[PDB]
This record gives structure tokens, C-alpha cells and sequence, in this order.
RNA sequence: AUGGCAGUCACGGGUAACGGAGAAUUAGGGUUCGAUUCCGGAGAAGGAGCCUGAGAAACGGCUACUACAACUACGGUUCGGCAGCAGGGAAGAAAAUUGGCCAAUCCUAAUUCAGGGAGCCAGUGACAAGAAAUAGCAAGCUGGGAAACUUACGUUUCUACGGCAUUGAAAUGAGAACAGUGUAAAUCUCUUAGCGAGGAACAAUUGGAGGGCAAGUCAUGGUGCCAGCAGCCGCGGUAAUUCCAGCUCCA
């Protein structure tokens, strides 16, 4: 265990040390209100994914990433 | 059986019984005589306070961590309390003496987590919020 | 200040804050009805509410009792008026039996949709709140009026708007007042 | 054009007037100035202008109507 | 004369206690609040004492003391008493304008016409309540599904419906205005001309994705028991589903 740098019990250490990454700008934006519940009903409760097997039904956030969201759409 | 009475004219044996045994139940009795008021926010919700000191505290078993702390000195008491300061590097928006706005951390009046015996939590400094300057969106 | 006007609570929040099967029902009836918002839905859940806490203290009574023959006549007449209730149905009973379903579908948006003057559950919401369509003798801009069975007669669009006759509005303006 | 619909009329000789309920019609305007509605009103009931007081006017919702109320001194 | 009260709780303490009408919850039974719109009671810095009246122990009356407030040429004086309204100071975690009127409501008076910080009007106001925008409809390209067939990929429609830093014109309020409504006047609303929508704008947040508890099966980057998270169980000691961040997703 011999890897040391930084004082142990510094204050702000962690956050500090993160980089700063950028949020990245979204093209056009995030429909407010209503419609937005309009979206989440079209990708969670409408008639396709009903039709689904309800145990074979896929999970909300199961892809982070584009490349699930390209094998969701094949 | 049952060790109760039951009987028409057992009214008053009944209820008395009750306003006796009702003792027992915990919060009954700190409520009943004063609890509240003789801890250290005298009842209240939150408390301001001077800071005494800038204090690590190592965290209870099995953890290691120094919770980043301070010893306030409460306006309206004059009572000292330790308070513990959340989140990343605040402790860094402390400075010594400054006034400072103080919590309960949600046991009411007991210590959560690994922090052993810290009953309370920094809410402002100065007049802004910890929220406010860890997000900065204010500045001390 | 002193004043006399009274306090109002128009929903309810649920004991348990999570639960699959609730969520669910609540986001199939904010589908279909087109609404945003949860606690609409449960503001249509409080009023079916007290319907049933009426129809149920009516049952207590005996059947004889004026005052269940009166409240009772009272609360079935107010049924009829909205059409929560067909009209073969006027015993206290199927009263409980009421769903959120039918009671939604009561909706002026449910209205305006089924009533082919809208394309979409949707196209109706902003319709009546364009002030695009008058009902009985008011113009409507409230999405969440109770549809009286009566004034489904006229629900035809405000006189005042474009489809009610009345001038194409300032983007028409503004588009074709700009020549070649 | 205006309309005026005379609604609830009230023959009051202690203060020798006639005591009036209003109701405006225009269906195509803005509401109507009390000049206006006054002129109509005399030219309803014969008297003069300066006989009749016109007050306390209120437009619906969605502009078709207004209720007010006049007064007409003897 | 020797009574009167007391275990059927006297007497005496405590109350961060004014009593009700009522309020929050409520299967039922309960629990917990009621300083605060109405009705009682009390008080006007603390005590006491008065005048005058039909009514007063008044307090926007006087007298005295205790503790204070304002003038003073020091000898004297005050129509000195915010628990009236507005506003200060202080205390605190904690609470608005030194505004406009008697138009309404009512009260008072020798009184139709005078007065009223009662009251009303406006300002401050995420105490709290009600309704409710933050986009709608199609199109071109795609997914997806459902059919037929073709035996194995082509066709065709779409009573599912989706998705596009892609096109199209309509719809309208937020904004802002002539006028009209409203007012004691002023503001605001309401009705309405002339105006006011294509994208980091007219762009919603606040909290969360291990369990309780809805939501990550990121081969994500940083940190390596540190910084920190965690109501509780616990996460972090170099592959963190729990910290710091990015994406996404949930409430
Ligand atoms: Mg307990
Ligand atoms: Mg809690
Ligand atoms: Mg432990
Ligand atoms: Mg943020
Ligand atoms: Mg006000
Ligand atoms: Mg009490
Ligand atoms: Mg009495
Ligand atoms: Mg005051
Ligand atoms: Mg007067
Ligand atoms: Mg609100
Ligand atoms: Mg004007
Ligand atoms: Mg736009
Ligand atoms: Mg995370
Ligand atoms: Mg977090
Ligand atoms: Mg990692």
C-alpha cells in the first residue's frame, strides 16, 4: 500500500480532483408539460408495448448508450 | 380474567388506569414535561450560532472517514453545540466566528450514520445557503 | 383581514408514494384521456369519492326515510344531467359502481375529441383552451368542465374564432399580408 | 348593432325613478360605452338622456353580452 | 355557635392554559389542536386610587408610587404610555406600506349634508386555496406491428402506435396596446382594434435511480476507505449498480 500523494483529510479533495466535463448541448430541446406525459405514455404504456409479452417487456433505462438504441430500432 | 375491569361504575378506575400507564409510552413523556424546551434549540426548528472551531470527527466502526465538523455557539442559548457540516469541501465555506443556521439531522435530537453523538447539521452561512454555494450559485 | 369565503381542497395524495400497479393504471388513464399532470386524475378520484361516500351513508339508511328518498332522488337526477348514469340505472347501488373511466370520459376534452371536432385527444386540449368552442350559452376555455348530457346539443365552435366564422387569426394575417 | 334586452324593472316613487336590470347585446363589438347604451335606452322608453343614469356594466366571458343597470328619474 | 371541604382527590404544585363556536386526522372507538373572523372574559409598562357620568376603576381620562419617554434658559413642563393603523428598535428560525378614500359596509353627533387607520382601496405576500400555457395538425424519411403470399429476404396495407439538430402552413395565449368595462380616483381583471412562435426561444423545476421505493445489464470518466454518500440496511480499501461528474432514465 504504498501509493500516497495528496493529505489525508483534505477538504475538498474529490471534487477538486474530478475533471470538468461538459453538459452537452441538446439539438432543439425537451418538451415541457403535457406533452411530455404524452411522450412517456408513447415509449411506456401504449398499445405495442401492451401487445408484448408483459413479462418479456423491456425495462425503461436498460440502454445508456446510442449503439442499444441502433440495436433497439433493427 | 384479563386482570381489567369491566363494570358500568368502573369508569374512573378505567381511564385513571390509562392516564398512569400512558407514562410508559415515550414520546407521552418527553412531551409532557418540557423535553423540548430545555434541548439545545429550545424547541425550536432550526437555531443561528457562532462557530467555536473547525472540527474533524473519525467516523464510528467499520468506517474511516473525518467528518468535517463545527462547534457553534448558539445565539439564543449561549449553549455550545456540534454540528455536522454535509456535502464536499464545505467546510471550506466555514469560516471561525461567522453566523451560522443549524438543523436537526432528522432523528430529532439523536445522532445518525457513522457520525457518533452529532445531533445537528449546517444549513446557511452568512445568510446563504450551503446548497446555494456548493452549486455555486452564490458567492461568500 | 377578515373574510368569509371558503376553503377548498380539490384532490388527494396517496399512502404509498411508489407502487408499479397504481403508476401504471395512472399513466394508461393520462394516456387515453389525454390529461397531463397526476393529480388530475386524482381530483377526478376525490369527486367520485365523495359521489360514493354519499350513495354509501344513503345505504345506512331505511329505504322509507325521507331523507334518503329526497338526497337519493337529488344525487341520481345529478347524475343524469352529466350522463355518469344511463338511464336504466337509478338505484343508489349503481351509483358505487361508477369508474373513473366513465367519469373522465365526461371530460370537455373526452367531449370535443369523440365528438370528431378534434383530431386527437391532444388537438381537443388546446382547442378549448384556444377559446376555440362555446358550449350552451358560454364560450368554454376549461378543459376539465363536466359536460352537462343537455348542452352536448351545442358544443359548436366560438363564434368568434376562425371555424366559428369569425377573422383568421394573426399568423393567416401576418402570412398573407406579406405580398409576393 | 347593440340590443338591449330590459330586464327587471322596478317602479320606485320614493326616489321617483325606475329602477333597472340591463342586458347588452353585441354580439360582433367590444362592450359598449354607457353613451351608447343610453341613447338606446331613451330611445327605448321615450325619456331623455340626461334622465337616464347607466351604471355597474359587466362584458361575459367570450364577449357576446354585458348585464347592467340604469335608473330613470321622473 | 363549631362548623365548612376532603381517596367520589380536598388543599397544593405545573400548564411553552384565556373558555367556547370550532380545526387537522379520522372503518368504528380514538388521537391531537384551537393566540387568531363569531360569542363570552381579561388588560393598556407594574401596582393602587379617583373624577364625571345612565354606564368606567375607563386608560387614545386624572392622582400617586416603582420602572421608564419628551422638552428645559435648571425653576420648571408634557394632549408622555404602538397589546389602535402605519412605522422604528430589540428579541429571535419566524412575519408586509411611516400609502388612498369615506364611494361601499356600518357607527357616532344638536345631525339628509360632519367625522371615522371600524371599514374599504391599493402596495408587500410561493402562509394557504381554486382553474391552468409551457405546444397542436399533418408531411417526407424511418421503426414497429399486423396481414397475405413467396416455401427461406419481395408485395401491400395499415382501426396499434411510435422516433427524426427534415420540411409545411394554420391555431393561440404570455407580452404589449388604441378604445370600451371597472373605480371616490388609481391599478388589475373582463370585452376588444393595431401588434405579439420555429427553435441553446416565449427553453420548468426540484429531488432521485443498490434495497425499503418508481428509475442504469452504462464493459462511461474521476477518486482509491480518501473526499464524500447513507432517515435505516449500508456504499467507498483500484474493475463503486450508493461518492464527484457525463449521458440516459424515474418521481
Ligand atoms: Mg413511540
Ligand atoms: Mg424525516
Ligand atoms: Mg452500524
Ligand atoms: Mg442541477
Ligand atoms: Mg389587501
Ligand atoms: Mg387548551
Ligand atoms: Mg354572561
Ligand atoms: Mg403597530
Ligand atoms: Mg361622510
Ligand atoms: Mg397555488
Ligand atoms: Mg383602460
Ligand atoms: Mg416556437
Ligand atoms: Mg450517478
Ligand atoms: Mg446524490
Ligand atoms: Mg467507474
Amino acid at each position: 500500500m504504498g501509493r500516497m500523494h495528496g493529505t489525508l483529510a483534505k477538504a475538498g479533495k474529490v471534487r477538486k480532483q474530478t475533471p470538468k466535463v461538459e453538459k452537452k448541448d441538446k439539438p432543439r430541446k425537451t418538451p415541457k408539460g403535457r406533452s411530455y406525459k404524452r411522450i412517456l405514455y408513447n415509449r411506456r404504456y401504449a398499445p405495442h408495448i401492451l401487445a408484448t409479452d408483459p413479462k418479456k417487456r423491456k425495462s425503461p433505462n436498460w440502454h445508456a448508450g446510442k449503439k442499444e438504441k441502433m440495436d433497439a430500432a433493427a | 380474567g384479563v386482570g381489567k375491569p369491566r363494570g358500568i361504575r368502573a369508569g374512573r378506575k378505567l381511564a385513571r388506569h390509562r392516564k398512569d400507564q400512558r407514562w410508559a409510552d415515550n414520546d407521552f413523556n418527553k412531551r409532557l414535561l418540557g423535553s423540548r424546551w430545555r434541548n439545545p434549540f429550545m424547541g425550536a426548528s432550526h437555531a443561528k450560532g457562532l462557530v467555536t472551531e473547525k472540527i474533524g470527527i473519525e467516523s464510528k466502526q467499520p468506517n474511516s472517514a473525518v467528518r468535517k465538523c463545527v462547534r457553534v455557539l448558539l445565539r439564543k442559548n449561549s449553549k455550545k453545540i456540534a454540528a455536522f457540516v454535509p456535502m464536499d469541501g464545505c467546510l471550506n465555506f466555514l469560516a471561525e466566528n461567522d453566523e451560522v443556521l443549524v438543523a436537526g439531522l432528522g432523528r430529532q435530537g439523536h445522532a445518525v450514520g457513522d457520525i457518533p453523538g452529532v445531533r445537528f447539521k449546517v444549513v446557511c452561512v452568512k445568510g446563504i445557503s450551503l446548497l446555494a454555494l456548493f452549486k455555486g450559485k452564490k458567492e461568500k | 383581514g377578515k373574510t368569509y369565503i371558503n376553503t377548498s381542497k380539490t384532490y388527494s395524495t396517496p399512502r404509498r408514494p411508489y407502487e408499479k400497479e397504481r403508476l401504471d393504471n395512472e399513466m394508461k388513464l393520462i394516456g387515453t384521456f389525454g390529461l397531463k399532470n397526476k393529480r388530475e386524475v386524482w381530483r377526478v378520484q376525490m369527486i367520485l369519492a365523495k359521489f360514493r361516500k354519499a350513495a354509501r351513508e344513503l345505504l345506512t339508511l331505511d329505504p322509507k326515510d325521507p331523507r334518503r328518498l329526497f338526497e337519493g332522488s337529488a344525487l341520481l337526477r345529478r347524475m343524469f344531467k352529466y350522463g355518469l348514469l344511463s338511464e336504466q340505472e337509478r338505484k343508489l347501488d349503481y351509483v358505487l359502481g361508477l369508474t373513473i373511466h366513465k367519469l373522465m370520459e365526461r371530460r370537455l376534452q373526452t367531449r370535443v375529441f369523440k365528438l370528431n371536432l378534434a383530431n386527437s385527444i391532444h388537438h381537443s386540449r388546446v382547442l378549448i383552451r384556444q377559446r376555440h368552442i362555446k358550449v350552451g350559452k358560454n364560450l368554454v376555455n376549461v378543459p376539465s368542465f363536466m359536460v352537462r348530457t343537455d348542452s352536448e346539443k351545442s358544443i359548436d365552435f366560438a363564434s368568434t374564432s376562425p371555424l366559428g366564422g369569425g377573422r383568421e387569426g394573426r399568423t393567416k394575417r401576418k402570412n398573407a399580408k406579406k405580398s409576393a | 348593432t347593440i340590443v338591449i334586452r330590459t330586464k327587471k324593472i322596478l317602479v320606485n316613487p320614493l326616489l321617483s325613478r325606475r329602477q333597472l336590470s340591463l342586458d347588452v347585446l353585441h354580439p360582433d363589438s367590444p362592450t359598449a360605452s354607457k353613451e351608447k347604451i343610453r341613447e338606446e335606452l331613451a330611445k327605448q322608453l321615450k325619456v331623455d338622456a340626461r334622465n337616464v343614469v347607466v351604471y355597474g356594466f359587466s362584458t361575459q366571458y367570450g364577449g357576446g353580452k354585458s348585464t347592467g343597470f340604469a335608473l330613470v328619474y321622473d
